[PDB]
RNA sequence: CGCACGCCCGGCGGCGACGACCCAUUCGAACGUCUGCCCUAUCAACUUUCGAUGGUAGUCGCCGUGCCUACCAUGGUGACCACGGGUGACGGGGAAUCAGGGUUCGAUUCCGGAGAGGGAGCCUGAGAAACGGCUACCACAUCCAAGGAAGGCAGCAGGCGC
RNA sequence: GAAACUGCGAAUGGCUCAUUAAAUCAGUUAUGGUUCCUUUGGUCGCUCGACUUGGAUAACUGUGGUAAUUCUAGAGCUAAU
């Protein structure tokens, strides 16, 4: 090409959108924004496919152009706006609040929260930076700058921000025995307690994490997001609490529930 | 002894004409647990591309070869030997890839057959992308 | 136009490359400024990303720094003496980064004199009739003289700088690319550099 | 760049030897016995059980 | 060779055709934007400069 | 620039659109690192003062570099197949065939590259050496009141030719 | 609300496979060696020295040239992010 691309073919689209093959040729190329294009979920896909309020692109346009949807306490009338990990989608008229967090599998969960919980979010810090006159800056995972942070917060800590003011309330420090969700790799959406961090000068540091049932799994430090102190989640977790039971167990649970149901 | 070329050879970091009433040396540790050698700290050469005492930063790959030729100046040819696995015949074939590599005047007495560790840095020349970090002398060479 | 790329020339071995694509824009090349000594002339160039790049075509003043005692003053360039790269760039007296130029000694002399309470340049016997320099070298109050006498303790300049001041042209090296930024910022040569360059120009003299 | 399948698959394999008296005389008994209309009706089901037997074998070799 | 003459003061304009050599002969080999005396073109335009 | 319209002796504030140097973020692009390709010896030597491999100083560039100048040094590649040649060769994910190995195919809807009749040069812009943009030169070619003028289907249809 | 000035887009998409044999390309990494419209979040009395200024142009009125085209010269008036 001779410039930035604008189309996204339906086959080349990120898989965890769970797009069918025979509907169309193109997929909603997510508008540039806070989250990455492969790690986002466009407002059109979340609104029409998961909740199934809208039936088509026109209905998604009509639902959002009435200023109804509000991503992180700020109104967004953009259908391809990238709503990503740790966001508070607040549909006001139905009186529902959704938080985008990874299901036990590699996909986003339709996870409803309470309006008291829908007033903060849990941001990971990406870089700490000294300003133009010794004014320290944070830069979080969702491309959000906060200046004059806590002098203690460092480059892999999690912060809790208020959603209107956009300022730090608390922070969870990156160390052993802290709840972490995995936000990349094959272990995408596993909730576990940090066991060991292994430094690799030049390469990517690999972090060993232990699940709630003594299941142990590693992932490179880029794909970790601490969401709790000790074993205490600071937000509500989805049904399953990021365990990933085996296909043998998932088969047993499915058919056993079916037998008892009838 | 130094300053053979037209322009004045000096380390651009330090100032050498402070009004007063030996020259200090610019050098740095290069990380990855490599020892900043003694000819770098003490010596009196000027080298832009010396990874210890000059403007170049080691990042990416760290490889090792065996010294083949040392004929062009402040540069050596090392020879990296490996085995490539053909799958039809469940056998290997002996291959080699000799690459151009910057040798600092720090590493004073290096002979051919020495096991030279190199680190990747910014393109230094047309064919040169690596820089010698340490030298291991060939088995023996005591006498 | 002028292509600035690797694929037009031979490999590490000496084989010929076949060009798999025609000339691209980002592989650009513009003509050399070859900045001369005259009255100020700068042309602007729109470069990649829509930024600006100033071609100094003629330039006679520059911000030079005699950084022994930290005194920098905007100064008038007169001519070029020596150039390490090429010798014809001195004949066709072009400024390039790391040239050797003569600069007006008067702002540095003025500062040195007004600071240290001693004369500089000013050959022996020459009468100082204007006598505003008299007021700059004489008439101090009480404790200011305690300040200027503990100052002039370390007022001693080196011989090779004194020689140049007495003539009225200092040797300086251009530390800013005049073709790129549209400037001629530099530093005055001192000690080891100055000895090296005075020798190189005398070998050029013959 | 059309939005389509192109995903098709054959459901029968024709036998290598076209004129084995043993095989012709076998398959015609199954056609007449179960009221199939052509040899492909038999070849289709020979192919379905051939797949099942193949996948059974591949698992039956696996480290217990 | 027609003359599309205009008058800014009023702001009107008229196309007056000429079919003579010696009337137009004064205009010839004079550059554009040269204020010329338009007396020779007719007895009507006595002491006009265009 | 637009809806709101206010708050006390002529005074007297929210909510938006648009714009703007710099910083981060996103979408990227660009240039490098390591390893990997079909047939050929009726291709055994190749590269280099008009850059071939290095050194110093600059020039140019969005930056790193022989990218390009000046002055030095004589290097760099090869039987582990370089250099040259052929390809009915765009590369890969893949496709047909298959006991196990394997052989042949991959112009073809997804990713990457290249090109808009053949080569070269440039304008504007964050982004192009852009052709459903411009400027010539070769090839072809349309309309001419004979002065001039307008071209580019390897886009969708469709027509000749093959 | 036609037109027209202004801003933006036209560099994506679509088509073909002629070039091209360490080239393209694939897996792996680097920019501590760079540029970035837009999106998003910061900055936007940090500088010690006017209750709104300036003069053109288009559309429009009017007069034309050419066998000719999304060609256009001349005149009079009037806007701005």
């Amino acid at each position: 090409a001779r410039g930035p691309k604008k189309h996204l073919k339906r086959v080349a689209a990120p898989k965890h959108w769970m797009l069918d093959k025979l509907t169309g040729v193109f997929a909603p190329r997510p508008s540039t924004g806070p989250h990455k294009l492969r790690e986002c979920l466009p407002l059109i896909i979340f609104l029409r496919n998961k909740l199934k309020y809208a039936l088509t692109g026109d209905e998604v346009k009509k639902i959002c152009m009435q200023r109804f949807i509000k991503i992180d306490g700020k109104v967004r009338a953009d259908i391809t706006y990238p709503a990503g990990f740790m966001d508070v989608i607040s549909i006001d008229k139905t009186g529902e609040n959704f938080r985008l967090i990874y299901d036990t599998k590699g996909r986003f969960a339709v996870h409803r929260i309470t309006p008291e919980e829908a007033k903060y979010k849990l941001c990971k810090v990406r870089k700490i930076f000294v300003g133009t006159k010794g004014i320290p800056h944070l830069v979080t995972h969702d491309a959000r700058t906060i200046r004059y942070p806590d002098p203690l917060i460092k480059v892999n800590d999690t912060i809790q921000i208020d959603l209107e003011t956009g300022k730090i309330t608390d922070f969870i420090k990156f160390d052993t025995g802290n709840l972490c969700m995995v936000t990349g790799g094959a272990n995408l959406g596993r909730i576990g307690v940090i066991t060991n961090r292994e430094r690799h000068p030049g390469s990517f540091d690999v972090v060993h994490v232990k699940d709630a049932n003594g299941n142990s799994f590693a992932t490179r430090l880029s794909n970790i997001f601490v969401i709790g102190k000790g074993n205490k989640p600071w937000i509500s977790l989805p049904r399953g609490k990021g365990i990933r039971l085996t296909i043998a167990e998932e088969r047993d649970k499915r058919l056993a529930a079916k037998q008892s149901s009838g | 002894d130094i300053q053979t070329e037209r322009a004045y050879q000096k380390q651009p970091t330090i100032f050498q004409n402070k009004k007063r009433v030996k020259l200090p040396r610019y050098y740095k540790n290069i990380g990855l647990g490599f020892k900043t050698p003694k000819e770098a700290i003490e010596g009196t050469y000027i080298d832009k591309k010396c990874p210890f005492t000059g403007n170049v930063s080691i990042r990416g790959r760290i490889l090792s070869g065996v010294v083949t030729k040392m004929k062009m100046q402040r540069t050596i040819v090392i020879r990296r030997d490996y085995l490539h696995y053909i799958r039809k015949y469940n056998r290997f074939e002996k291959r080699h890839k000799n690459m151009s590599v910057h040798l600092s005047p720090c590493f004073r007495d290096v002979q051919i057959g020495d096991i030279v560790t190199v680190g990747e840095c910014r393109p230094l020349s047309k064919t040169v992308r690596f820089n010698v970090l340490k030298v291991t002398k060939a088995a023996g060479t005591k006498k | 136009g002028i292509s600035r790329d690797n694929w037009h020339k031979r490999r590490k071995t000496g084989g010929k490359r076949k060009p798999y694509h025609k000339k691209r824009k980002y592989e650009l090349g513009r003509p050399a400024a070859n900045t001369k000594i005259g009255p100020r002339r700068i042309h602007t160039v729109r470069v990649r990303g829509g930024n600006k790049k100033y071609r100094a075509l003629r330039l006679d003043v520059g911000n030079f720094s005699w950084g022994s005692e930290c005194c920098t003053r905007k100064t008038r360039i007169i001519d070029v003496v020596y150039n390490a790269s090429n010798n014809e760039l001195v004949r066709t007296k072009t400024l390039v980064k790391n040239c050797i130029v003569l600069i007006d000694s008067t702002p540095y002399r003025q500062w040195y004199e007004s600071h240290y309470a001693l004369p500089l340049g000013r050959k022996k016997g020459a009468k100082l009739t204007p006598e505003e320099e008299e007021i700059l070298n004489k008439k101090r109050s009480k404790k200011i003289q305690k300040k200027y006498d503990e100052r002039k303790k370390n007022a001693k300049i080196s011989s090779l700088l004194e020689e140049q001041f007495q003539q009225g042209k200092l040797l300086a090296c251009i530390a800013s690319r005049p073709g790129q930024c549209g400037r001629a910022d530099g530093y005055v040569l001192e000690g080891k550099e100055l000895e090296f360059y005075l020798r190189k120009i005398k070998a050029r003299k013959g | 760049p059309v939005a389509r399948s192109w995903v098709c698959r054959k459901t029968y394999v024709t036998p290598r030897r076209p004129f084995e008296k043993s095989r012709l005389d076998q398959e015609l008994k199954l056609i007449g016995e179960y009221g199939l209309r052509n040899k492909r009706e038999v070849w289709r089901v020979k192919f379905t059980l051939a797949k099942i037997r193949k996948a059974a074998r591949e698992l039956l070799t696996l480290d217990e | 060779m027609k003359l599309n003459i205009s008058f800014p003061a009023t702001g009107c304009q008229k196309l007056i055709e000429v079919d003579d050599e010696r009337k137009l002969r004064t205009f010839y080999e004079k550059r554009m934007a040269t204020e010329v005396a338009a007396d020779a073109l007719g007895e009507e335009w006595k002491g006009y400069v265009v």
